[PDB]
């Protein structure tokens, strides 16, 4: 049909995949050998290779680049990262309802028809939210129609904007689209469609950028300081040092007091000054970008203990026990609130099993307290006090035996 | 005519004059709801008065405390005029630049001396054995650093930092002897249980063998006279006190414990220096005083590192003063007479002039 794409295929099939084919034959010719190799091992090997993009970021920074499996993920990330679609494409693809934290069955795959119930239970559950998508995946540019593989109850219609990565590539007969996400998704709409006989849900969903730096801490603390440098000079006299004060306080008191409810309990002329000076020192330059940040929390933040069988979350019970108590729900910290732009495990606290992955809404309250030289190796992001957390999503990964959580959580305020 | 040098320590201040081999003072690093007490003297009253520990975690974080301790140190333990002798002050590993600066503002506008110098407490240590190349764990009472060093130059981006010192395994020490039975609690009873902690306590070579040795032989029970005659006994807490820098979850904490963060910081330095590291890793600080941590160590790092690497653990005898016998040392070669700050250095280029030349 046209001389220039859509931008969705809609049920076009066939000119969809003819389309897909010529656009594979023209970006092999601009893949290097390495690149090749790549995309190679990738069709070999796709599931440990998309499993391994999803999780990388977490180690020790000198972990990461001791791992033999960089080569592979670095080298398909830039393939990739080459070909930007020049306006938005949208794509198809199914995923489990477990990914949005549904965490039971739409219905069974030997069930036809899904429940009114499980449908409005579905919507209460993935409404309002941000989830965060990571690695690689193969993605399709038109609908799913009979004949096609249809492996869960849930599909996913995606809109991705112009300058979106995007790497078609055939594979013995077929033609495929690999992606890398890096963004987060919000689901606009549901609707229940009929597809070769039985129901299912399709997704309407569009996406929202952030800055991650994940393990790229140079990069991160590069951004940083070139945004916050001046935050230093704009503070005044006692922002400063409440500021450095709690800094290299201080910060217990401070928080004791706030988590005490200290103030309308038991007012302290001197700490109530300070913690509103220290917001004041917040609010002077919010966050000029959507960005993630990261927070290895101790268990107590989520009233566990190190003792707490409760905390061995290498049995699938405690996991479970874990997201029914957190999953979905709103958090909030009374305290002042300390992050980083990094993702990778440091010595201070590499034990700690919970990470709370943050979305930070450009303009939120906060500063990169690390442009100010002395504590700026935390490569620290500083919260503001009575911050809340709308925890999206919980996911579990291994760090050698042990079993880790990563909260996929969201800035309301 | 003859430099002082002052080590100055979460939990202890050590002084003397440099080309002594031995610091003449070593007093505790307190200050007295009326106010200047210093040291032994702080204990004018634990009543009116409470004890205040100007440094933490290595770092001054009240500075009208810290000129109190000095004053203290110049005029009551050294017995000398701040104006007449150039003064060696040692620093935290990535002290803040700010606290640099604002140390070397106090020594020239407070104390009026007339030459000054900060040093690293790590580099000085490693300097103490002769050195110039090596990794250090130093740890003392308040805080654990390991610092790789090379050829003079320490590397901060490879300087691994741990909040757990020697109070934190004399506190744990209250809590086990505690749980067997005996009550120590009070600020008093934490001294006496230091003093336990000191002479009594050992790191196994292996703790979990150790655990079930204790609960059947009884050869490794020893006793203690308290003040007042009582005579305790204390058995498994001797090597579980200690083994908490190994496994700090003994303490409620999740971070590495001291052979992983020595590992962690060899695997930050280039990969061409690693072997040197490896075989000069070197300790220092009380906490490090410890029979059997250097052998523990051996064993711990071993297992981590790969099969063919020669590792080797320097404990010297005099490892509680190294950082001040480095810096006396120090202060005292001719190479190193340059490098003072005179006061009408700090005239010229104000504080900042710490940076350009320590
Ligand atoms: N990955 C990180 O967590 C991270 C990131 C950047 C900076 N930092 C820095 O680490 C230093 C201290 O460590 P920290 O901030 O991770 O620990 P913290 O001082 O915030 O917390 C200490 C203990 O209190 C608990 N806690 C904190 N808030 C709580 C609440 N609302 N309810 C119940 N328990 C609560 C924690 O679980 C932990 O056990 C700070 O100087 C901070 O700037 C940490
Ligand atoms: N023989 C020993 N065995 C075990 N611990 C000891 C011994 N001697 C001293 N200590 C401990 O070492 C600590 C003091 O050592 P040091 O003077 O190196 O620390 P500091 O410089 O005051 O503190 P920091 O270096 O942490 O700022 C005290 O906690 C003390 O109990
Ligand atoms: C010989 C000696 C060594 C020493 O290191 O004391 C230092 C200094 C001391 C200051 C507070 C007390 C009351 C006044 C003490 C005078 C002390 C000289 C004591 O507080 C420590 O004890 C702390 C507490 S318990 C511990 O493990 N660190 C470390
Ligand atoms: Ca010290």
């Amino acid at each position: 049909a046209f001389i220039e794409r859509p931008e969705d295929f809609l049920k076009d099939k066939e000119n969809a995949i003819q389309w897909e084919k010529k656009e594979a034959e023209r970006v092999e010719k601009n893949l290097d050998t390495l690149e090749k190799e790549a995309l190679e091992l990738y069709k070999k090997d796709s599931e440990q290779i998309s499993n391994y993009s999803q999780t990388r970021q977490y180690f020790y920074d000198y972990q990461i680049e001791s791992n033999p499996r960089e080569k592979e993920y670095k080298n398909l990330r830039n393939a990739i990262s080459k070909n930007k679609i020049d306006k938005p494409i949208n794509v198809y693809y199914f995923e489990s309802p477990e990914k949005f934290a549904f965490n039971k069955e739409i219905r069974t795959e030997n069930q036809n028809e899904i429940s009114l119930e499980k449908f409005n239970e579905l919507k209460e559950t993935i409404q309002d939210k941000l989830f965060k998508q990571d690695g690689f995946k193969d993605v399709s540019l038109y609908e799913p129609g009979n004949g096609d593989e249809k492996p869960t109850p849930l599909l996913i219609h995606l809109k991705l904007p112009k300058n979106t990565g995007m790497l078609p590539y055939i594979n013995s007969n077929d033609v495929k689209t690999l992606i890398e996400q890096d963004y987060s998704i919000k689901i606009d709409k549901i609707v229940r469609i009929v597809i070769e006989g039985k129901q299912y849900i399709k997704a309407e969903a569009s996406i929202v950028n952030s800055l991650d730096f994940k393990d790229d801490v140079s990069k991160g603390d590069l951004w940083g300081k070139e945004n916050y440098s001046d935050w230093s000079n704009k503070l005044t006299p006692n922002e400063l040092a409440d500021v450095n004060d709690y800094m290299r306080g201080g910060y217990t008191a401070i928080n004791n007091y706030l988590i005490s409810n200290g103030p309308l309990n038991n007012p302290n002329p001197e700490l109530d000054s300070k913690v509103n000076n220290i917001e004041n020192a917040l609010k002077l330059t919010p966050i000029p970008s959507n960005l993630i940040v990261y927070r290895r929390s101790g268990p107590q933040e989520f009233g566990l203990t190190l003792t707490s069988p409760e905390y061995d979350f290498n049995k699938i019970e405690n996991i479970d026990a874990f997201k029914e108590k957190w999953e979905g729900k709103v958090i909030t910290y009374p305290n002042f609130i300390s992050t980083s732009i990094g993702s990778v495990n440091m010595s201070a606290f590499a034990k700690r099993k919970i990470i709370l992955r943050i979305n930070i809404p450009k303009d939120s309250p906060g500063a990169y307290l690390s442009a100010i030289p002395g504590y700026a190796g935390e490569y620290a992001v500083l919260l503001n006090h009575g911050s809340k957390f709308k925890i999206n999503k919980v996911d579990s990964y291994k760090d050698g035996t042990v079993t880790k959580l990563i909260l996929d959580a969201t800035l309301i305020n | 005519t003859t430099a002082l040098v002052c080590d100055n320590g979460s939990g202890l201040v050590k002084a003397g004059f440099a080309g002594d081999d031995a610091p003449r003072a070593v007093f505790p690093s307190i200050v007295g709801r009326k106010d200047s007490y210093v040291g032994d003297e702080a204990q004018s009253k634990r009543g009116i008065l409470t004890l205040k520990y100007p440094i933490e975690h290595g770092i001054i974080t009240n500075w009208d405390d810290m000129e109190k301790i000095w004053h203290h140190t110049f005029y009551n333990e050294l017995r000398v005029a701040p104006e007449e002798h150039p003064t060696l002050l040692t620093e935290a590993p990535l002290n803040p630049k700010a606290n640099r600066e604002k140390m070397t503002q106090i020594m020239f506008e407070t104390f009026n001396v007339p030459a000054m110098y900060v040093a690293i407490q790590a580099v000085l240590s490693l300097y103490a054995s002769g050195r110039t190349t090596g990794i250090v764990l130093d740890s003392g009472d308040g805080v654990t650093h390991n610092v790789p060093i090379y050829e003079g130059y320490a590397l901060p981006h490879a300087i691994m930092r741990l909040d757990l010192a020697g109070r934190d395994l004399t506190d744990y020490l209250m809590k086990i002897l505690t749980e067997r039975g005996y009550s120590f609690v009070t600020t008093a009873e934490r001294e006496i249980v230091r003093d336990i902690k000191e002479k009594l306590c050992y790191v196994a070579l292996d703790f979990e063998n150790e655990m079930a040795t204790a609960a059947s032989s009884s050869s490794l029970e020893k006793s203690y006279e308290l003040p007042d005659g009582q005579v305790i006994t204390i058995g498994n807490e001797r090597f579980r006190c200690p083994e908490t820098l190994f496994q700090p979850s003994f303490i409620g904490m999740e971070s590495a414990g001291i052979h992983e963060t020595t590992y962690n910081s060899i695997m930050k330095c280039d990969i061409d220096i690693r072997k040197d590291l490896y075989a000069n890793n070197v300790m220092s600080g009380g906490t490090t005083m410890y029979p059997g941590i250097a052998d523990r160590m051996q064993k711990e790092i071993t297992a981590l590192a790969p099969s063919t690497m020669k590792i080797k653990i320097i404990a010297p005898p005099e490892r509680k003063y190294s950082v001040w016998i480095g810096g006396s040392i120090l202060a005292s070669l001719s190479t190193f007479q340059q490098m003072w700050i005179t006061k009408q250095e700090y005239d010229e280029a104000g504080p900042s002039i710490v940076h350009r030349k320590c």
